């Protein structure tokens, strides 16, 4: 608050300090607002007490996941589909605002991306539960079929048809990332937004607020104290009420992130760490299984799905 | 240094740039409306402008119950200018010493590392819990042959104090 | 054991005593705030009142006015802020109530880690703490398995469990809890043959009626 309203001027420094607490209240909400950021990303992707890991041979029943799981031949062990999340969003701190970094940092965000994946590979739902308990994965997804009112004879008889479709609708998720653009709209949109909010409170920096010139340093080296405070006390007043605005706008916006980080962390809970009988909760269709995937400030959700096809009119009777 | 150039007057970092300015310019600005570069007079040269380097002071203690020993995190500044000192992505932290092995996270810094434990304070990459493998086959299950039921509690907060200012 | 552990783990209760902690902090700031100036000759708007004439005292005054209610928005604009993360709060402890302590829920670690079996509400200073019990698998046992059964050609899956063989003998067990059982065709049942299935071993399935007849 103090770099920002008034900088390196002792003469505006003593009228910036007859306002109070203004600049330790707004340092309160900034730290409050940066502290749950790192509470959202803890409560989203740390919700396993121990970090799995796949086995070396992918012996899945057909189901190829080398699309969703870690890369080992990539500087930092990413996806595929990770990778591309984060080449698709895009995302300055000279007066006195900076930019702290996040606790947990990309790699290790992956590194918890990859446990959960692993986990709900090699052990379905039972080590959110409890201990990690290994099942083949085909069993694993004739248990998820038998969740949604289809008998697991189903899968057993239709196993190659079956991990043919999830591979190709996993192999489509990338080319429509990749293809249709806005897809990665609700993250771009928060960057955007946190990058506009930050050039709009430095621009703000350049009006007057009815003070004959914006530059504190010329006002002062140019009128005499008697005059210029009354000059400096205007431009504080203006540019206060300006910081104001920004962490008032900025609390709004962290509530609406915490919204959503709730939202998400429910949505690892319900459908990644277990199987969701919530209907539209955990995409369109019979929900199955869930994939979390890390993005800039986000998280991706592949929602796998059972959709009825082909139907057949019969006559009934109770 | 604190600059004045035909007028326009700061405090920053003077260094040698790349930037081709036009023969009629003579500052130039960044986005946002603040001076990025400027032209010197008497020997017309491009001088970039980088603010002189500053940031938030953090302070690591364990508590008055516990030690006066703390840490100190320059968040924003290199400290290769004005015990042990370690460079960070978050900053440079002076007053703990790096481990290398991993614990749990107990006062978080940033960037991955958290920072006391055997007499003093130390700062560590945070562990993000134990590294374990599933004996994933294509004929394995593992089954519980014993239950053990637990109690957890989870606290949350419903109301706060009815305040009114007249 | 809940008890020790609230008794003796500090910040247990860190959830409500933050809330506390900054709504006093914020009541404090407002408070603090009739000390500053804002560029008044004095804080105290009754000796500025006795020693300065209206038409003079106005623009104090004005002054002060304006510092105050302006600090007294900020105050207000936090504060609604703040009840509207409170009452996400008790809507979510209002859900957690129902579809814990009223209900059984079956979706995933809603009602604490492990398979959710019921909870207890209890009250607390401006707030609610759940005791959730719930069900937690421990020790497993490694067991070799099949997903379905081939006997006189015919593909046997279970109704409800896994099969599951201790190496030697196939058993049927429910997944949650070992407890083998002979494969019969009562706790199995059938559907298509085994040249479909891509896992299947060669067992016998034992039919009741079999020792009954003889
Ligand atoms: C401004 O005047 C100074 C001094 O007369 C100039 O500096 C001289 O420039 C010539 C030509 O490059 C050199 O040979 C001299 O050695 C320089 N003297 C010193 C003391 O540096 C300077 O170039 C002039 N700048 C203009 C005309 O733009
Ligand atoms: C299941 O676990 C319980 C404890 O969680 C076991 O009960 C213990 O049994 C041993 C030997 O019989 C006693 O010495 C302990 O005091 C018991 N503890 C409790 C809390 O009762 C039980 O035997 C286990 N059962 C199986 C089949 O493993
Ligand atoms: C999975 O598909 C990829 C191509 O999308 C292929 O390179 C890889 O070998 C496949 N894995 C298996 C186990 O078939
Ligand atoms: C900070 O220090 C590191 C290591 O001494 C160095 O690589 C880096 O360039 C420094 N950065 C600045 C801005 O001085
Ligand atoms: C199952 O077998 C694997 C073989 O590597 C072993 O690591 C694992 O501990 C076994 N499971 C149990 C519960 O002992
Ligand atoms: C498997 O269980 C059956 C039934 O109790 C028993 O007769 C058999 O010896 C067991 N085999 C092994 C290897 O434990
Ligand atoms: C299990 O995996 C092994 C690995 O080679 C394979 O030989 C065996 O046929 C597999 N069994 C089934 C039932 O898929
Ligand atoms: C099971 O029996 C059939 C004939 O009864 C035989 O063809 C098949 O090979 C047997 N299964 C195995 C795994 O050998």
């Amino acid at each position: 608050c103090t770099m920002y309203i008034c900088g390196d001027s002792t003469e505006c420094s003593n009228l910036l300090l007859q306002y109070g607490s203004f600049c330790t209240q707004l340092n309160r909400a900034l730290t409050g607002i940066a502290v749950e950021q790192d509470k959202n990303t803890q409560e989203v992707f740390a919700q396993v007490k121990q970090i799995y890991k796949t086995p070396p041979i992918k012996d899945f029943g057909g189901f190829n996941f080398s699309q969703i799981l870690p890369d080992p031949s990539k500087p930092s062990k990413r996806s595929p589909i990770e990778d591309l999340l984060f080449n698709k969003v895009t995302l300055q701190k000279f007066n006195g605002l900076t930019v702290l970094p996040p606790l947990l940092t990309d790699e290790m965000i992956a590194q918890y991306t990859s446990a959960l994946l692993a986990g709900t590979i090699t052990s379905g739902w039972t080590f959110g539960a409890g201990p990690a308990l290994q099942i083949p994965f085909p069993m694993q997804m004739a248990y998820r079929f038998n969740g949604i009112g289809v008998t697991q004879n189903v899968l057993y008889e239709n196993q190659k048809l079956i991990a043919n479709q999830f591979n190709s609708a996993i192999g489509k998720i990338q080319d429509s990332l990749s293809s249709t653009p806005s897809a990665l709209g609700k993250l771009q949109d928060v960057v955007n937004q946190n990058a506009q909010a930050l050039n709009t409170l430095v621009k703000q920096l350049s009006s007057n607020f009815g003070a004959i010139s914006s530059v504190l340093n010329d006002i002062l080296s140019r009128l005499d104290p008697p005059e210029a405070e009354v000059q400096i006390d205007r431009l504080i007043t203006g540019r206060l009420q300006s910081l104001q605005t920004y962490v008032t706008q900025q609390l709004i916006r962290a509530a609406e992130i915490r919204a959503s980080a709730n939202l998400a962390a429910t949505k690892m809970s319900e459908c990644v760490l277990g199987q969701s009988k919530r209907v539209d909760f955990c995409g369109k269709g019979y929900h199955l299984m869930s994939f979390p995937q890390s993005a800039p400030h986000g998280v991706v959700f592949l929602h796998v799905t059972y959709v009825p096809a082909q139907e057949k009119n019969f006559t009934t009777a109770p | 240094v604190n600059f004045n150039f035909n007028g326009l007057t700061g405090t920053g970092v003077l260094t040698e740039s790349n930037k081709k300015f036009l023969p009629f310019q003579q500052f130039g600005r960044d986005i946002a409306d603040t001076t990025d570069a400027v032209r010197d007079p008497q020997t017309l040269e491009i001088l970039d402008i980088t603010p002189c380097s500053f940031g938030g002071v953090s302070v690591i203690t364990p508590g008055t119950n516990t030690s006066n020993q703390v840490a100190v995190l320059y968040q924003d500044v290199n400290c290769t200018e004005v015990s042990n000192v370690f460079q960070t992505r978050a900053g440079c932290l002076i007053g703990a010493e790096h481990v290398n092995n991993s614990y749990e996270c107990d006062i978080p810094i940033g960037a991955g590392i958290c920072a006391v434990a055997s007499q003093s304070i130390i700062a560590y990459t945070m562990s993000l819990g134990a590294e374990n493998s599933v004996a994933y086959s294509n004929n394995s299950i593992a089954i519980p042959t014993n239950f053990t039921i637990s109690v957890t509690t989870e606290i949350l907060p419903v109301s706060m104090t009815k305040t009114s200012v007249d | 054991k809940i008890q020790d552990s609230l008794s003796s783990t500090p910040s247990a209760l860190g959830k409500l005593q933050d809330v506390v902690n900054q709504n006093a902090q914020a009541l404090n700031t407002l408070v603090k705030q009739l000390s500053s100036n804002f560029g008044a000759i004095s804080s105290v708007l009754n000796d500025i009142l006795s020693r300065l004439d209206p038409p003079e005292a106005e623009v104090q005054i004005d002054r002060l006015i304006t510092g105050r209610l302006q600090s007294l928005q900020t105050y207000v604009t936090q504060q609604l802020i703040r009840a509207a993360e409170i009452r996400a709060s008790a809507n979510l402890a209002a859900t957690k109530m129902s579809e814990c302590v009223l209900g059984q829920s079956k979706r995933v670690d809603f009602c604490g880690k492990g398979y959710h079996l019921m909870s207890f509400p209890q009250s607390a200073p401006h707030g609610v703490v759940f005791l959730h019990v719930t069900y937690v698998p421990a020790q497993e046992k490694n067991f070799t398995t099949a997903p379905a059964i081939c006997h006189d050609g015919k593909a046997h899956f279970p109704r409800e469990g896994v099969f599951v063989s201790n190496g030697t003998h196939w058993f049927v067990t429910q997944r949650n809890f070992y407890e083998p059982q002979i494969i019969t065709t009562d706790n199995t049942f059938v559907s298509g043959n085994c040249d479909v299935v891509i896992g299947i071993v060669n067992n016998t399935v034992y039919d009741p009626l079999q020792p009954e007849l003889d």
